[PDB]
């Protein structure tokens, strides 16, 4: 139907968003000349230094039939030569998949010496993060194999993958988490891996998912053939993360620590500057894990009352919901931002928290805005370390969520304050 | 011959939404093309924009009459919410042309049922067929028949102008003496200018290759002249056209004595930061071969390599003869072959596509992203100098970081 | 308990900063050191941006050295000001620290500078500093500084005096008019648009209750207070009304009548935030003299248990009818050392606790909770309108450990 | 005598105050009058401070004037020392008390108390905070931080960071952390970390590191007499004042620089093709001097902005000040009235100023952007979330922090243009 805004795009571009977080990855993508724009997302957004190692036919129409599969034998090969990547991912575009030309095949051929990943994914009836999760699976499932675990206790962070919200200042947060109670991290994919890191992957004795919307399915493969069990806790907020805390040292069997030094949410949320703060609603919007852990935050550290919580990700609906009928409302699951619009012009809340669609409705409707979810532009991907799980994770979802409220209270007792025209002369009459 | 990094046609939707405020464009592209436009001036959808993308769920594939249709009750679903548009662009997708959907009778029999005011256009927005601003000549192209015929002799501006722009073009054009300065892109469709044989056309845009090609079928006759890039370039356009219309050469130099000396004064205002900097061009847009040109003569600057989609010699022809010898032209684009050049060169200043800007400022090449030059005005006399701060921009900034 | 060994109050020059309001025909001159304009700063916090009425020019060496420089220094400063705000007509220069010690005598000063300015442009003077008042002291100096100079009026009028949103006052006028008898006059006229003539003539009833040289200035000129509980909460602005129409010989029927339906609202508004305060412990801390009104308000209407009720000087005279409402259970005490007043506050256990913000967020890290009275003054609680806003106020029901 | 409606300082008691609680073990006396004990609400609140500053007031009155003025203060010295039980003592004046003929050392002597006290001079007429702090601070460390013999590891000392001060918790775990980096262990952090013990170790660095200049040069001046101990002169603000600084502790200390250059982003991102469009644009820099002298060196430099406009109320800087606006060519505004520094920001127009809350409001009526770059800041500047101004890590804090206003009156322009 009519279309003006995705949350969530094609699954191939999340698939190469595991493929540039990867190192030593090559994506060759049965594309048409134009599909090229996702490197330039990268480029922008991530603000990376090396191009996307994401390859392209880029097919045009005289090359139809017996060519096309011939330019895709080609890119694979002098990708291959240019980049000497130590392995391949193949897969095909929404154009692609119409043309009834095998990837898998055509790389077959080839006969390369590095081992060749076979991508398969619809690409109308799911979403990029269907190509992020089925990609690690992919990776997961050739590259990774089972062995002999390392003496000392490590784990292995899997989630964080590129063009993710806050996923640098996050693994480094929750590596400095796990090195304070003394786990290692044996491997961090699909950011800053490589794939002997992928291979060493079952050397862990257990698992850690940050972001299950791109971990979830790996940390079940994981589980089945590596025998290596995951957490189910996401550390958003100080709660989550004294659970994540007791339930890693639970599955390591070491002494459960913190640095509460670090931490001041609890007291910056405890004095009168949050007085005001309580009987605030606010409205969340994103992806399942980023809205259920904020709202969870903003119940009981932030002082808020939820009353609204949606998400654009129908594989995480049930969680979502199980989470909304403990907080007595009830979930909205959609990916059009008209039904966004219309729950936000019912509720009327005070305080919306959701990516840039949330933000930028919010400005048209002068209600305060922050953001909290994936599909973000260039300024939301800070330079400083903003992230958002660990104590530092709570004290800078404060700091931002607070910023528009503060900001609003200021300009509105300013506007108050220097109000015009101060006769009201039925004051004595 | 290779890999391509170009912008499939739908991008030029982003400026021909802004030029006609009476014109949507409904895309029927996947996930992929809807992402494209979605994850494209960002502002733009924000601030409820005329363009919007029918993805086509797995059983409007295989029935076509079913995504027919579809596409129908759409386009009468449309007006509901916007009851200004007057007439409409079904648009081409990779996938529509990959489905073999035939949007010119979709369109025949839309506007079969709506009428007389509202009336539906097709082109193709394919990236297999058009690139980048080819988009954009193919829209204009697709207007061009059902314009009206017409006796009166009438002078046609074709090209997506930004407004003052615009404006700028048709008051010089009335003070030189040139009457009829009727446009092609319409702001409205009762602005709609009729072709007839005595029709005369001048070209603002170098990729408008299908529109010339358009209106010669029709009987309308080219201007052959450099295109507006610069005091000069514009210039030697302003001249072409009075002597087309017969004006003089004294009434020329009345009219275009005052702003000439303004537009050398800002172009030279930037010219020093950019002085003596070896620049490389890469594929992006068609209109490389006139930067260069204007850079070359008017700023001083030594091209390397230009490089374009794709030359249409017939109408970019006195560019090429006012361009310098040394520079060699480029048909086609393989980006690894591209990039291995751009190395070999060592250019000060390369201009290319935003994918390849970041990576080649990390080896320390100086990159300037090629798509300022059709979304801000850089054409005619007043926005010379705008043009050459553009160039000069990057090479400031690169001088001041490092060291 | 009037121990003195240390103090945790405002200067009245804290008045300032909310007086200001009621007339956007006043300008403050202050004659204070630096650190009083840093605490009128801080204070205001938000004010200083849009350009108060707030003129706190520093005493330098230069002019502490000597008297009369500043007394020349004066003059040659409000002529700069007065050309800098032509609109404004009405000048205070308000005593500091500083001045007090000084000895400068401000009042000769604006006695002076009001006879060469002459008739348009007026300006008397109080004393605002900390040495001999404290916060609330100096909106009652003010306004009994300019009680003088109002005409006496032959005419017996309802009387209103007391610095008041203007919303609420708008809201009082409306039900003294639904009352029908008694024309009311404002005595902190908006802005001096109507220049409010006091005499023998007009009794007076009061709506603030720290306004204590008020009732001076009023008996200078003749006026009596009436007895009449202090208009906090819906109970509270019902007896006062009630106090108003005993007084104006309005009949208990009518009255009654008349204002049924606002009283429905507020104990309905009431009764909203009334659930949230049942059954617990408070402490007062003397802050603005508003504490044993709101002890009444808390403990008779929203269930409150009054352990204790701080006040920096209570007048007797006319909070007698507070006191009687009033239940006997907390302790009443006229200044209490700040330290032995924390004791009794961790002895005590107080639920909730109302002090000054200073103290109010280290009772917060020792565990209890905290409502700081430096708002009450500024946020409307003073009628049938805001009484369920004044127990919201204190609802808190954070209880986010 | 002149009219002032908003200040950027405060009376030097305030800096004394700001020096006496960020030190625990200290307790600090005021011969202030009732009503102005207000000085603890920002204490306990701008700064988000859980526990009562260290301070007890005499409060006294108009009934206690003479003997009982010093009867009072008596009294409230020995009730402090009774329940407070602070290692140091110090005796302090406030603006008024020093009119009166009250002497804070004569009561002091008379007090004798067991534990050591100082008397505080302070000008509070003829100078401001910072002053006090300083002096503070000096004067504490004549009172008990006495030559001693040098540590087995060589140790350095963090010199300025006092509390209200702008981020200094933060900046104290910056340098720390980067010290560690080439591994000198730090001795003592004062004012921000100090007690009676740590003041006393202090004379035990090998060098001192002024990571402050207008609350710690002079107690680092009186320690390279007294203690022998030299002290760095260039504040890590900014990557290229970073690496100034990190070669001179390498320098000083003897060992390798090993400067790590892991987290740094700032450079990229400002070379980035998105930020282009920051070159050319015009930048007015006001507030604290070492805050705007580096900020100045990092925009110039760093950010491709061109410094219009150039300004300090540390008037006690203004030598610093005067000598880097000359280096930019610009004329330095030393005034301490907002609205010269109004009147400037009108005439030059620059695209973006960064000042302190002052620039921030005047540029929010000027519709201009703004960001906070200097001490006096309202509730909100300060965060919970670590935001270091100084080093590696400080460098990306202080590019998006500009970089933010830039941006966001970049987007509503392009919607305003857009919905047209
Ligand atoms: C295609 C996706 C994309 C990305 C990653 C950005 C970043 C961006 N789009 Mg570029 N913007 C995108 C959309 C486009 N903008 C394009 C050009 C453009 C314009 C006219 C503009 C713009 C803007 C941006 C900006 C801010 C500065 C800039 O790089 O231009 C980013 C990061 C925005 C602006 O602030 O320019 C000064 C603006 O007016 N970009 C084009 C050329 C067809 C496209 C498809
Ligand atoms: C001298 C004490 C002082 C300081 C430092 C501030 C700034 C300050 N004024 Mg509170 N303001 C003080 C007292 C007053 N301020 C006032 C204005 C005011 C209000 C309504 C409020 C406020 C607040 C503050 C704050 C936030 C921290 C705090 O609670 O003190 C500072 C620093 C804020 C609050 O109390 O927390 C929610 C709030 O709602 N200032 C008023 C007019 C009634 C007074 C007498
Ligand atoms: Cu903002
Ligand atoms: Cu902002």
């Amino acid at each position: 139907k009519l279309t003006l805004w995705t949350y969530e795009g094609p699954p191939h571009v999340g698939a190469m968003r595991v493929a540039t977080g990867m190192t030593g990855m090559h994506y060759v993508l049965h594309a048409p000349q134009g599909d090229t724009y996702a490197d330039l997302l990268f480029t922008m957004i991530e603000r990376r230094g090396k191009r996307p190692p994401v390859s392209y036919t880029t097919f045009q129409a005289r090359d139809l039939g017996s060519d096309t599969a011939e330019l895709f034998q080609s890119a694979c090969r002098d990708a291959y030569e240019r980049f000497q990547p130590q392995a391949i991912m193949v897969g095909s575009s929404c154009t692609a998949e119409l043309i009834q030309d095998d990837t898998g095949g055509l790389a077959d051929a080839l006969s390369l010496p590095v081992p060749v990943v076979h991508l398969e994914l619809p690409s109308y009836q799911r979403k990029e993060n269907f190509g992020a999760d089925e990609s690690f699976l992919q990776i997961c499932r050739k590259l990774a194999r089972p062995m002999e675990r390392t003496e000392k206790v490590s784990c292995n962070l899997l989630g964080p993958t590129a063009l993710g919200f806050r996923h640098r200042d996050d693994i480094l947060e929750v590596t400095r988490l796990l090195e304070g109670m003394g786990i290692a991290v044996n491997a961090v994919a699909p950011m800053g891996a490589s794939p002997a890191d992928i291979a060493r992957l079952g050397a862990a004795h257990f698992n850690v998912l940050l972001y299950p919307e791109t971990g979830e399915s790996a940390a079940r493969w994981a589980e089945k053939t590596l025998k290596q069990p995951y957490t189910k806790t996401v550390p958003i907020g100080v709660g989550a993360t004294r659970d994540f805390v007791a339930e890693v040292a639970a599955l390591a069997g070491v002494a459960p620590v913190a640095d509460d030094s670090r931490l001041r949410q609890p007291w910056w949320s405890a004095s009168v500057d949050s007085t005001y703060l309580t009987g605030k609603r606010v409205f969340l919007f994103g992806d399942a894990t980023h809205v259920i852990a904020a709202a969870r935050v903003a119940r009981d550290e932030m002082g808020f009352e939820v009353v609204g919580m949606g998400c654009y990700n129908r594989e995480f609906a049930r969680p979502m919901r199980a989470a909304a009928k403990g907080y007595g409302l009830e979930a909205l699951v959609t990916d059009d931002y008209l039904e966004v619009e219309e729950a936000i012009q019912a509720l009327a809340p005070e305080l919306i928290l959701g990516t840039q669609m949330e933000r930028h409705i919010a400005k048209r409707l002068g209600i305060p805005c922050a953001v909290i979810s994936a599909p973000v532009h260039v300024q939301d991907f800070p330079a400083r370390y903003s992230p958002q799980m660990g104590f530092e994770g709570a004290n800078v979802l404060f700091d931002t969520w607070i910023h528009p409220l503060t900001m609003g209270l200021e300009e509105h007792l300013l506007t108050m304050f220097r109000e015009d025209f101060e006769f009201h002369d039925e004051a004595g009459p | 011959r290779g890999q391509r990094e170009v912008f499939c046609g739908l991008t030029g939707i982003i400026w021909l939404h802004r030029k006609m405020q009476d014109a949507f464009f409904l895309v029927v592209g996947s996930r992929t093309c809807a992402h494209l436009l979605q994850s494209a001036a960002g502002v733009m959808i924000f601030a409820e924009p005329r363009f919007g993308t029918a993805v086509l769920e797995e059983k409007d594939l295989a029935g076509l009459a079913d995504a027919n249709a579809e596409l129908d009750r759409e386009v009468d679903r449309l007006l509901a919410r916007r009851p200004d548009i007057r007439q409409l662009f079904l648009v081409g997708s990779c996938p529509s042309e990959v489905i073999k959907l035939d949007l010119h009778r979709a369109a025949e029999r839309l506007s079969a049922h709506h009428g007389p005011a509202v009336r539906v256009y097709n082109f193709s927005g394919s990236g297999i067929e058009t690139t980048f601003t080819q988009g954009e000549d193919a829209c204009l192209a697709s207007i061009v028949p059902t314009l009206p015929a017409t006796e009166a002799r009438e002078l046609l501006l074709v090209g997506a102008l930004p407004d003052v722009v615009e404006d700028q073009a048709v008051s010089l054009l009335t003070q030189l003496g040139i009457g009829p300065v009727r446009c092609l892109p319409a702001h409205h469709a009762a602005e709609a200018p009729g072709v007839g044989p005595n029709t005369v056309f001048a070209l603002v845009q170098p990729f408008l290759g299908d529109t010339h090609g358009a209106l010669t079928r029709r009987g309308a006759r080219h201007i052959a002249a450099p295109f507006p890039f610069g005091e000069e370039g514009t210039t030697l356009w302003l001249k072409a056209i009075a002597d087309e219309f017969g004006v003089s050469a004294e009434t020329f130099e009345a009219v275009t004595a005052a702003p000439r000396a303004r537009a050398r004064k800002a172009v030279a205002a930037a010219s020093e930061g950019l002085r003596g900097k070896s620049v490389f061009f890469l594929p992006d847009s068609q209109l490389e071969p006139s930067l260069a040109r204007f850079l070359t003569r008017e700023c001083g600057m030594s091209a390397v390599e230009v490089g374009t989609p794709f030359l249409h010699r017939g109408i970019l022809g006195p560019d090429l003869d006012l361009l310098a010898e040394g520079p060699v032209l480029s048909e086609g684009q393989d980006v690894e072959r591209q990039l291995d050049r751009v190395r070999a060169a060592r250019p000060d200043l390369t201009v290319c596509g935003l994918g390849l800007a970041n990576p080649l400022e990390a080896e320390g090449f100086t990159t300037k992203w090629a798509i300022e030059l059709v979304f801000t005005p850089v054409h005619f006399y007043e926005q010379a100098g705008d043009l050459a701060g553009l160039f000069s921009r990057p090479v400031r900034r690169r001088a001041i970081l490092r060291r």
